[PDB]
């Protein structure tokens, strides 16, 4: 299915993913589309932070879902 | 006789002038505490002085000017973004979480 991700700049990206895909796989998809490191990518939905070990389906995320992207600063 | 209260009561416990290491150690600690009670006694007297004795006191030249001039140069410094590297991943997370739950919610909120 396809999903949308909005960044802090109000930019929304459309990606192709499945419900069984893990959040870490979604971050890697955004990187290949823009070029940001998956370690600094954060997915937020319905006020809940998605865990790299959890899959989109775990957060009831269905096609055309709108996720939020945040920048993580903890890697030197 | 023994060593409980005979020749065992002079170990650096006779006088401060008998050692510049103990005389300065007690002088550096006494001055440090004074700075805490001073910066705290000066700021407390100034705050209370601006409520009962608004008249002159010691340093009241730019009171609101320091409040406006400080927020005028800061508030007028790039404000076309909710800041990014100035906060943290959790502060930035609050931004995405604050908008995520504030998208589709027409009846399903946080009721008990």
């Amino acid at each position: 299915m396809q999903i949308f991700v909005k960044t802090l700049t109000g930019k929304t990206i459309t990606l192709e993913v499945e419900p069984s895909d893990t959040i870490e796989n979604v971050k890697a998809k955004i990187q290949d589309k823009e070029g940001i490191p998956p370690d600094q990518q954060r997915l937020i939905f319905a006020g809940k932070q998605l865990e790299d070990g959890r899959t989109l389906s775990d957060y009831n995320i269905q096609k055309e879902s709108t996720l939020h992207l945040v920048l993580r600063l903890r890697g030197g | 006789h023994m060593l409980g209260l005979g020749a065992s009561d002079f170990e650096f416990g006779v006088d401060p002038s008998a050692d510049p290491e103990l005389a300065l150690a007690l002088r550096v600690s006494m001055e440090e505490q004074r700075q805490r009670q001073e910066e705290e006694a000066r700021r407390a007297a100034a705050a209370s002085a601006a409520e009962a004795g608004i008249a002159t006191t010691g340093t009241e030249d730019s009171d609101d000017a320091l409040l406006k001039m400080t927020i005028s140069q800061q508030e007028f410094g790039r404000t076309g973004l909710p800041d990014l590297s100035s906060m943290t991943e959790e502060e930035q997370i609050a931004y995405a979480m604050q908008m995520s739950l504030q998208g589709a919610e027409f009846g399903q909120a946080e009721s008990a």
